[PDB]
């Protein structure tokens, strides 16, 4: 379950992960930001949990 | 004002109650006059004599119901101040441990609560401590806890990496080794629930010493020409294994963390591997 | 997305739970209704992928 739910965030359809697929929008400046933080701060993070849990199992 | 309630001491309402009692409740607390009306307590603990002990002897059930009053109005302070001069040590470190409890992980700013309510523990046990006044022993064991507890997260908020961890090891909270887990959760049955509420900020603190004194080791650049590399390696196999015996202590505890402190901590330890 | 930037995954999980299961099909049912043969905004279709991708996360 843990593996699935970890490749569900890893592996997100249409260019993956907290990214927009429609750029026909007004740009928030802000949230792309936001956006861009979350990515480096949680897919790491999400690698390095699927590391522990597949090597421990 | 209290003489002239003097005259209800016979006077009795629609319960049973009486009058007396009522209105020199209601006056004490609009007044804020407590140590003029009911006395205080001295630094031996002997009781100073106020106005109202005067006119009753049983000046003890007036400060009890003064002191409810007090709490039910959220003057927690002199609520405990209260029921101290009731003859309740016990109750003022009891109130006290519910009142530091919260605020013993948070970060010391000028005039918190935290710092106002760290100064009266620390005025209250030098206090205990020069006149010989114990409490119960779990109560009593409870407080200097949570004083020690205090003093960790002011070293830890401070930078003192290395004294705050010289702190919880003293403390014994916490398994430093795997071999200590099993004792640790057996101990962890007999905390207090203030303690058990702290225990999640604890083990974050903790882990937090340990990367950062992991960092300070790999971040030690080869250029000191003289440590010996099997002295660095023992080292960094050490606050690995103690990483590790916390995230197993903390898997093992009966007492349900926050989802984010489980993460937080094995986010630390993929980072130390 | 400040709840998750500050690792507090509980507060994350209760702003979550506030949202309504059926909200994203309220959302496309809303649209529909107001005789909109085009495609949802931008804006909003960013948001309920932003929405999946944060549960999927959580």
């Amino acid at each position: 379950d843990v593996k699935e739910k970890i490749y569900n965030v890893l592996l997100f359809v249409d260019g993956g992960w907290m990214v927009d697929v429609r750029e026909d929008t007004e740009e928030d400046p802000e949230r792309s930001h936001q956006m861009v933080l979350l990515r480096r701060l949680c897919l790491p993070m999400m690698c390095f949990l699927l590391h522990t849990v597949l090597h421990n199992t | 004002a209290l003489q002239y309630f003097y005259f209800l001491r016979n006077e009795k309402d629609n319960q049973g109650e009486s009058m007396f009692l009522r209105c020199v409740s209601e006056l004490v607390i609009e007044s804020r006059e407590f140590d003029m009306l009911l006395g205080k307590l001295e630094k031996d603990g002997s009781r100073k004599p106020g106005a109202i002990d005067k006119f009753t002897r049983d000046t003890k059930t007036i400060i009890n119901k003064v002191a409810s009053v007090a709490e039910n109005k959220g003057l927690f302070e002199e609520a405990a101040k209260l029921y101290d001069l009731a003859k309740n040590p016990d109750k003022v470190l009891e109130l006290t441990n519910k009142l530091l409890s919260p605020v013993v992980s948070q970060i010391s700013a000028p005039q918190s609560n935290r710092e106002r309510l760290k100064n009266m523990a620390l005025a209250i046990a030098e206090r205990y401590k020069s006149q010989g006044v114990s409490a119960e022993k779990s109560i009593n064991s409870t407080f200097y806890l949570l004083l020690d507890l205090i003093t960790f997260f002011d070293e830890y908020h401070a930078g003192h990496i290395d004294l705050s961890f010289d702190v919880i090891e003293r403390l014994k909270l916490v398994p430093l080794s795997q071999d200590s887990v099993e004792e640790r959760v057996a101990a962890f049955r007999n905390f207090s629930d203030e303690i058990r509420h702290n225990l999640s900020e604890i083990l974050l603190a903790t882990m937090n010493i340990l990367f950062t004194q992991y960092k300070r080791l790999k971040g030690s650049g080869p250029t000191t020409l003289g440590r010996p590399q099997r002295v660095q390696e023992d080292k960094d196999s050490v606050l690995r294994s103690q990483a590790r015996a916390l995230i197993t202590f903390a898997g093992m505890i009966p007492y349900r963390m926050s989802g984010d402190t489980n993460a937080r901590l094995v986010q630390m330890e993929v980072l130390m591997n | 997305r400040k709840f998750l930037a500050s690792k507090k995954h509980e507060a994350a999980k209760e702003v979550f739970a506030k949202i309504p299961q059926d909200s994203i099909a309220e959302i496309y049912s809303q649209w529909e209704e107001q005789a909109m043969d085009s495609a949802l905004p931008a804006e909003d279709d960013n948001a309920i992928r932003e929405h999946l991708c944060i549960r999927a996360y959580l």
